[PDB]
């Protein structure tokens, strides 16, 4: 699977962004999706996952620092993945990444199943 | 013939209840059923059954109304069917239990066959499918995804002939929606086998056929209630797509509250159809788990 | 013209953001605009329009691609069809706020309007629908009853065009089985008022139309939730049926968390279609609701 | 709404029968529907309900007496609500009725709304 990331650019403080995670190569619709950012001095972190549908439903686990302002969600027409951001702040400010796994608990411990993208660059 | 039949194997039919069976068999040795889902058929199990038959009897019998079997005369609920296929099993194995493996409504038209004659049934495999009881009228409607994957219980029983009349003459549009939309490898299936199972489908009595199980969906879960009182004594194994589609930990967690004796898989980035979508993997688990010990 | 005109009112179009609107207008005095559903037209209102109009000025729109108005350019989410009903009312009323009801998607395509617009709206009337929130994300694809009131939500949220697909040439048998399953009083529509309402719905933008507000139904939800941060401040009733096919106490329920001052009725023996099915006792609580204090 | 009870009869005890609920004339669709039981030198007392349909789904109620034993459902093609009863007991013998009511929590406090129908007798020897 090869992943790419796209929406990001350059914000004001309380704006919004949506950034999109597409697979140029392969397919991640049978596995859970997650959204990652790395700012500069920092190390690559966990922000949002989503499930994949079962017949009972989806989950979602949205990180603390981005609770209430950020959401993720898929379309499973495009077999895409996209993170919606709010209320933007500058401590926002990062390259985001999306990556895959087979559930959301290990996205959200930093785990991951593909080579990573190039990113896209979010400045508040 | 629907489907290409395998070397060494036979299509065949055996009246039972009054009801004439279509089924494909072959093989030694003690007997393997394969029951099949809605949207296929005994062919679904065409990779599955040549290896099995280097150590088995193999049977994958159509479900009544459905590929070439007659309708049941009964009724379409899950204890009704269920007899047609447990006197099939016994025609050819009357002596010596049997083993079963069963696909989503194969699940609904077997478990009371099994809870019922637990001595006839030496091992269990079931893959993709609740069995029917009240945890499925917990499946939401509609998701943060668009379409779900169980609004299609609704659509199928619902009354006046809704979904006949709404997918007559565009059976193979329809089946190649519900198919993808329940897989997570949504390209294995070849443009010729959904022409062969579309085909198969439109004959006009087992388009309803298809949905009469679903319109008996309630009295199969209020069936269960009281067939649950029972747990289920022989060894199993459940298998769950852990994919776009499947129904991951459900499978294995449903199953806990009915068996004693039960081993969960499940396969990722597969969705609901695991024989076709993720065939090795789960040939290789059901094999061996009939193998084991033997 | 696709439905009578009552005596005494006009039918008219008007142009808002490059899309031409139709609606049914009459009467005299501060404004009331009445926003039906899916299903159906301005048409549901007609006897209720006669009685209002003998204090307000009342205008009944056709939502975008639905009835005689044109689909909406921006798209159907409700934030962006919201702008084409708030610049409408604001044609007819700019200098003072008007009142608002509305039923069924008449919500989803409201509510945006009146959250960011508080000082247009005077009063409120919702009724028989949810807001768009994650609380839709709860309702069972199947009951214990059988066919569920929800499971069309994914149907037409289903991509390939399933629904067009299967619903062309058959607007008529789709339309009368989903507004009857949804009513308690299911007499009330003859075969003819069917026909007018399938006539209408037939048409090939209406048809594709009535399901873009499904498929963006996710969108809206997600529009709501930063919306919704803001509660409603005007006073606000919400009517419910208390019959099959209805909300029940959940409309007044989900209301309580938008609203601050809400008052709430559940009619008791009537479905989903309060306007057609229960006339006369839910035409009294809205005239009420709306003349009490002038 | 003229109520209509039948499916009564004499049975053994363990064994099963199911009774059914129409209207004669007018419709319950748009209500909440109960069974009730009374024996000759008993009071009425309420057996099992069932909410309508709502968006949200719907709800049953089973009263302590046969819970476990009995259950309630509707056809809402028929308009018709039936009670299931297995593992009849003799002091299940009684004659059952039905009626309705705006919402199930009534029914469990013994109110109904409409006159009651004959009723369809149940005794199990």
């Amino acid at each position: 699977v090869q992943l790419v990331e796209s929406g990001g650019g350059l914000v004001q403080a309380g704006g919004s962004l949506r950034l999109t995670c597409a697979a140029s190569a392969g397919s991640f619709r049978g596995y859970a999706m997650g959204w990652f950012r790395q700012a500069p001095g920092k190390e690559r972190e966990f922000v949002a996952a989503v499930s994949v549908l079962t017949w009972s439903g989806d989950s979602t686990n949205i990180a603390d620092s981005v609770k209430g302002r950020f959401t993720i969600f898929r379309d499973t027409a495009k077999n895409t993945v996209y993170l919606q951001m709010n209320s933007l702040k500058p401590e926002d400010t990062a390259v985001y990444y999306c990556n895959g796994a087979s559930e959301i608990g290990a996205l959200q411990s930093g785990a991951s199943l593909w080579s990573w993208g190039q990113g896209t660059q979010v400045t508040v | 013939e629907e489907f290409p039949v395998p070397n060494g194997f036979e299509s065949a039919y055996r009246e039972v209840d009054g009801v004439k069976l279509h089924y494909v068999k072959g093989g030694q040795g003690p007997l393997v059923m394969l029951v099949h889902g809605f949207g296929q058929t005994w062919y679904e199990w065409h990779q599955l059954m040549p290896e099995l038959a280097k150590r088995f009897t193999v049977i994958a019998p159509d479900l009544p109304g459905l590929g070439q079997s007659e309708p049941p005369k009964t009724g379409y609920s899950g204890e009704q069917v269920a007899v047609y296929l447990h006197k099939l099993a016994r025609q050819f194995s009357p002596d010596r239990p049997f083993d079963l493996v069963a696909h989503d409504i194969g699940i609904w038209n077997t478990y009371p066959m099994v809870v019922k004659n637990q001595a006839d049934i030496a091992r269990l495999v079931y893959m993709e499918a609740p069995i029917p009881d009240a945890r499925i009228y917990r499946f939401p409607a509609f998701t943060a995804q668009g379409e779900s994957l169980v609004w299609h219980f609704s659509f199928f029983a619902a009354d006046d002939r809704l979904a006949e009349t709404l997918i007559a003459g565009k059976e193979r549009f329809f089946l190649e929606h519900f198919i993808k939309s329940h897989a997570s490898n949504t390209e294995v299936f070849s443009e010729r086998l959904l022409d062969l199972y579309a085909r198969s489908y439109a004959k006009p009595h087992s388009l309803n056929a298809s949905f009469e199980y679903y319109r008996a969906l309630n009295e199969s879960v209020r069936q269960n209630a009281e067939l649950a009182k029972t747990r289920l004594q022989m060894p199993t194994m459940t298998l769950a797509g852990g994919g776009h589609g499947g129904m991951g930990t459900f499978q294995l967690e449903q199953m806990k509250a009915y068996a004693e004796d039960v081993e969960g898989h499940v396969l990722p980035g597969c969705g609901h159809w695991l024989p076709e979508e993720c065939a090795a993997p789960m040939n290789r688990l059901v094999i061996d788990f009939l193998s084991r010990g033997r």
